[PDB]
């Protein structure tokens, strides 16, 4: 047979036109190689496995996220959208709410429905299409202009998500619990469709009210079926009845977010913990609907009183803003705060309404503290990057202190970039708090770092920038959110208003009302909260007179307030440091910040010292600290050494915020002040970090391990190091790769990759040996990742003659637990040799298939390894493009397998050997193995026929 | 310092769960480390090991409520260690909570190392009626975790080898499990080891009523790792 385009396409149809979820990744890789011009006639065919649209979309996205244009992604997107429109054109014309309890009310409808979703010939295609649609919608936020979802398909996608949740709930009513993947796909489409503004403008309109109440009814019924046993309620203390039902159901759900859907609560133990994030996000996005938003923001304790106006909002449920004479009661105020903080604000008018409300409450014992906290959180709400008042879409905007590394954007740097982005992707997926992420998709993590030149900065450009003091994946407000350089850079401050909402007026009003409120018998618990609110809002101050007023207020407060506060200093010190170091810390007045820091670092209780360290980090940001009057440096370094030498053997005992901020300060000192932070000062903590990274999984928590390790990776990657502690750093990296925890092994592997790519003969062989050992005795995740980074490591460190024996020896082994990965490693290596004109070394090594191959007790595995090897060492396309097909069958000695193996070996014998004496040398190895059995004897016959 | 614990935890539970405050310094936790985390050590150094760990059982539950699963798991395990060689049931409940938190942290090889410790303490101390309620959760958990991780034969302890061996037709028996759950577990082990998707899907749909929420999470994870493996980058 001629192994050509048509043979290949037939072989692709043999695996990607069934209905089976065995080898979906390899199926996507096989469809990838189909000609781009003839790919959509291949996926829009009625037999196509619809379970491949998620792997095809993921592979296309990984090809586009790599910059290159992807045609498989275009095909999979076209097919997903066409299939969605198709499966939506079957639903009945008019839509009735899906009262998941009302006994079949629209009989005809509720029967024309069952006939279209009670059967498995269509219902089975709803979640396998929802998986594709959720894999598409989760990456529309990072696509080009012509790859977003069109404006025409938005109504159809809303109807499809409605129908998918309706079908899932119908299954739950009649049949048993659908499936974990079906549930997940339906809720994923729901969440990701209410997360996009293009579809949020369609669901939340007026002709889609029945669909909104269907979503609400179905989500409530699913939460009831999943989270509670039959016979109990969710919580443990005119117009279409369904509208009021929807209002009350969303109110109950929002009230549940505190207990039943709070991950780790004593009541969330009923939800299977893979539905908690999806349901939280869906409930938030539903509560923000204009239909139910007006009702949802009113606490229940208001209806428990005599409040019941006559509403109207084109639905009949637009209630007015709570009369502030109700919030003077505490519990009602705390519930209102919870509603407006969890839900955020849906528009500028709503921000202004709740602003004026909390102002009227702000004018009294403790209502003032609650009002101040609500106010500061409310102004911080406009800080978020993606969509400003949307807690489902957005997270708090942070500009890190660390500048982009200059070692990258080089020759070796741009290769370390790739091979460390891989390891970082996996460390993200394996240890990140998926806090800004709701769905299950792994390779989706992003960071809230908008450019200060704006559009969000792509995550693969933030390798070692994100302040090494915040937990990997944690997006809450951390003290030190916005760096001071960012303050000088965004609004040009010599050392406007936020999204849709005038924050200059809010900031100025708050600054005047705070200054006039703490300088002259205000209680202590009020002064401390005003200072905390000032520190938190000073992330939104724009002018320099705002910061100067803040500084003069805070220093007069320091002078007036007594020293016996201990709970005011935690916010007095970092706020004063932020102000004084935005003013370009000078000698005249911004100098006695060093005295304040020196005094607060010898404190008695920890939070004052953590605040002092955040203030120190605020100063060095780009102040000439002190002004070459840096006499704070010796103090900072002595404190850091004395209090990190103790907390290095037992770390889980001491607080984690303290250790994290101490490490962040130490790394900033070593990298930015390497001539004042003494010399060995680095090595000293490159030992503290050694005694911390080398601890057992109990003696070193995971987040502290990953900070210290990523900070060390930056310290080495930044050229601000002597070659004496860097030499002390290349040794520590290798002792941590042979660890049991897979994510710790992956972190140590990333540090080793930087130790190798930055500081640049048998050492390289020791390192490749440890990599092969992590393939051979690791978990499938870690082993797949290491085998995915290995081809580049190999082709970039040592010439192919050195390791070509080792790669084949690790492929052909009995101690090899995952030969299905080493197949791809050998493939990448050989196909790299077929580009650099070294296609003669590869044949020299394949002619070394005498004893290594053809000698493997499971003859099935012997012929499988022979087929993998002869596919790898093939200069022909359509033969090298079937390795995903041969990896999908690691045993399975069928007859078509043998036909494949004979064809592949015949192609090799015809195209690569070309030497008759070597041809006979090749022929007289199947005769020793002989095997009159099918595989070799058929190969010998076909070779005699050639 | 035990009612001060209530004060300084509610002063954090307010801003976290009651009135969600997306403006938290993170201030009352680094201080929540006092009283609780503080006497946690004081109780020991002066001596009250019996109830000393109860303070940590409250502080760990608080930490898990706030969204710190890993440190909550650490404190839970420490409590289990503190109460162990005097009270089996207390430390077994603590270890169960620690395994739950570690599964919240997506730390599977550390959760399996606690399930194996429970399962092996329940036996060597089952010499009641709840021991054969931890041996029925730990066995199913451990099997689902070993099916999710899939360790290679090299780094696979004798314990896990014995367990994953118990559930193939070379073996029939039920130990402490109910017969139907054992048959489902055996069919699931045999179907996953033989790269069978539809069998595992049918088994997920059939087993959902018999498994708890944690183990249903784990069975969904097994099914997902089977369908779309984690590490390919796509």
């Amino acid at each position: 047979v001629s192994p050509d385009k048509d043979w290949y396409v037939h072989l692709v149809k043999s695996q990607c036109w069934t209905r089976s979820d065995s080898a979906l990744l390899e199926g996507a890789e096989l469809v990838n190689r189909i000609p781009a011009e003839d790919m959509n006639a291949f996926m829009m065919n009625s037999e196509f496995n619809l379970s491949l649209l998620a792997p095809c979309l993921s592979l296309g996205m990984s090809e586009i996220s790599g910059g290159q244009k992807s045609a498989l992604f275009e095909a999979a997107r076209e097919v997903t959208l066409a299939r969605v429109s198709g499966t939506v054109q079957q639903l009945p014309a008019v839509h009735h709410v899906f009262q998941p309890e009302l006994p079949a009310e629209p009989a005809a409808y509720w029967s024309k429905l069952n006939d279209l979703f009670g059967d498995a010939a269509l219902y089975q295609s709803l979640p396998t299409l929802a998986r594709a649609l959720a894999q598409y919608l989760v990456v529309v936020s990072k696509l080009p202009s012509h790859l977003h979802l069109p404006p025409e398909k938005e109504k159809d996608i809303v109807k499809f998500v409605v129908a998918t949740l309706e079908a899932l709930s119908w299954h739950l009513i009649h049949e048993q619990i659908p499936l974990s993947l079906d549930l997940q796909a339906g809720l994923d489409c729901c969440c990701l469709a209410l997360q996009l503004p293009g579809l949020w403008s369609v669901v939340s309109s007026t002709e889609f009210v029945t669909h909104a109440c269907s979503l609400i009814h179905c989500v409530h019924f699913i939460l009831e079926a999943v989270a509670v046993q039959p016979g109990e309620q969710l919580l443990s203390p005119q117009n279409p009845k369904y509208i009021t039902a929807a209002c009350e159901m969303v109110a109950e759900m929002v009230e549940s977010l505190q207990s039943v859907l709070a991950l780790g609560h004593k009541r969330n133990s009923g939800v299977p913990a893979f539905l908690t994030p999806l349901l939280r996000n869906i409930i938030i996005s539903l509560a923000r609907l204009p239909l139910v938003n007006s009702y949802t923001r009113v606490p229940p304790l208001v209806w428990k009183l005599g409040w019941s106006p006559k509403p109207g909002g084109d639905f009949g449920t637009a209630f007015p803003e709570i009369p502030v004479e109700f919030l003077q009661e505490k519990e009602v105020f705390k519930e209102f705060i919870y509603r407006i903080n969890t839900l955020g604000w849906t528009s500028r008018t709503q921000f202004e309404e709740t602003w004026a409300t909390l102002l009227g409450v702000l004018v009294r014992t403790q209502i003032n503290v609650l009002a101040v906290q609500a106010i500061t959180s409310l102004v911080l709400s406009a800080m978020t990057v993606p969509v400003a008042g949307n807690p489902a879409v957005s997270c708090l905007e942070q500009q890190p202190r660390n500048k982009p590394l200059k070692a990258l954007d080089t020759r070796f740097g741009r290769k370390l970039s790739i091979i460390r982005g891989i390891v970082e992707q996996e460390i993200q997926a394996m240890v990140s708090k998926r806090e800004n992420i709701a769905t299950h998709h792994l390779y989706q993590a992003w960071d809230p770092v908008p450019s200060l030149s704006g559009a969000l900065i792509s995550h693969e450009k933030l390798l070692l920038q994100i302040n090494p003091e915040r937990e990997l994946g944690s997006m809450s407000y951390k003290l030190g959110q916005v760096s001071i350089h960012s303050v000088w850079l965004g609004n040009s401050i010599t050392p406007k208003h936020r999204a849709g909402v005038d924050i200059h007026s809010c900031s100025q009003f708050l600054l005047e009302l705070y200054s006039r409120w703490i300088l002259p018998r205000t209680p202590a618990i009020l002064i401390s909260e005003v200072v905390r609110s000032l520190l938190v809002v000073s992330d939104l101050f724009t002018e320099r007179n705002q910061f100067e007023l803040m500084y003069v207020t805070l220093t007069e407060l320091r002078r007036v307030h007594p020293s016996e506060d201990e709970i005011l200093a935690q916010y007095l010190v970092p706020a004063t440091c932020k102000a004084a170091a935005v003013l370009g810390m000078d000698k005249a007045v911004a100098e006695p910040v060093s005295r304040l820091l020196e005094s607060t670092l010898r404190s008695s209780h920890l939070p004052s010292r953590v605040g002092a360290l955040h203030g120190i980090l605020y100063v060095l940001e780009c102040d000439l600290l002190d002004d070459t009057a840096k006499q704070l440096i010796p103090v900072i370094s002595d404190y850091l050494l004395s209090n990190l030498k103790g907390i290095a053997h037992c770390v889980n005992i001491h607080s984690q915020q303290h250790v994290l901020v101490m490490c962040a300060t130490a790394f900033y000192l070593i990298e930015n002040y390497p001539l004042d932070v003494g010399p060995e000062f680095s090595a000293s903590i490159i030992q503290m970090c050694g005694v911390m990274l080398s601890g057992s999984e109990e003696s070193t928590p995971s987040i502290i391990y990953h900070c210290a390790l990523r900070g060390l990776e930056r310290l080495l990657l930044s050229e601000q190091l002597s070659r004496l502690d860097a030499e002390s750093l290349v040794k520590l990296s290798v002792d941590r790769v042979n660890v049991h925890s897979p994510h710790r092994a992956m972190a140590a592997l990333g540090l080793m990759l930087t130790c190798m790519y930055t500081g640049k003969v048998i050492v390289a062989m020791e390192r490749v040996s440890v990599l092969f050992d992590r393939i051979r005795k690791g978990f499938p995740c870690e082993a797949r990742v290491v085998a995915r980074i290995l081809p580049q490591f190999l082709d970039d460190f040592f010439p192919p003659q050195d390791i070509m024996n080792k790669v084949i020896g690790e492929f052909l082994s009995n101690q090899q637990p995952y030969p299905q990965f080493m197949a791809t490693v050998v493939y990448k290596v050989f196909q790299t040799l077929h580009s650099t004109g070294q296609s003669s070394m590869v044949r020299d090594w394949v002619m070394l298939s005498l004893s290594n191959f053809t000698q493997r007790a499971p003859v099935a595995m012997a012929t499988w390894s022979l087929s993998c090897f002869f596919v790898s060492a093939s200069t022909s396309p359509w033969v090298a493009a079937i390795l995903p097909h041969v990896i999908s069958r690691m045993g399975k000695l069928e007859q078509v397998d043998v036909n494949l193996f004979c064809l592949v070996a015949t192609d090799f014998y015809r195209h690569q050997i070309e030497e008759e004496l070597d041809r006979r040398a090749f022929q007289s190895v199947l005769e020793v193995v002989a095997a009159p059995g099918s595989p070799y004897h058929r190969l010998l016959t076909c070779l005699r026929n050639v | 310092l035990t009612e001060a614990a209530r004060l300084f935890l509610r002063q954090e539970r307010d801003a976290r769960q009651r009135l969600v405050c997306p403006a938290a310094y993170g201030e009352p936790l680094q201080a929540a480390a006092s009283a609780l985390g503080a006497a946690v050590r004081l109780h020991l150094e002066l001596g009250q090991p019996a109830a000393a760990a109860a303070l940590c059982l409250e502080l760990a539950a608080a930490l898990r409520d706030l969204g710190q699963p890993a440190a909550a798991a650490g404190h839970f395990q420490r409590a289990a260690q503190l109460q162990l060689p005097q009270l089996p049931l207390a430390a077994l409940q603590a270890l169960g909570e620690a395994a739950s938190c570690q599964l919240l942290a997506r730390d599977y090889t550390g959760a399996l190392a606690v399930f194996t410790r429970m399962q092996r303490l329940a036996r060597e101390h089952g010499s009641l009626g709840a021991f054969s309620d931890v041996l029925v959760r730990c066995e199913v958990s451990r099997v689902l975790l070993l099916l999710l991780l899939q360790p290679p034969p090299a780094k696979l302890l004798p314990e896990h080898a014995q367990t994953l061996e118990k559930y193939s037709w070379e073996a029939f028996s039920s130990g402490q499990l109910p017969e139907e759950l054992f048959l489902l577990l055996q069919s699931l082990v045999m179907a996953t080891h033989e790269k069978d998707t539809e069998a595992i899907k049918s088994l997920q749909v059939e087993m959902w009523p018999l498994l708890t929420a944690e183990q249903n999470h784990l069975l969904h994870l097994v099914l997902q790792e089977t369908i779309s493996p984690s590490g390919q980058g796509v």
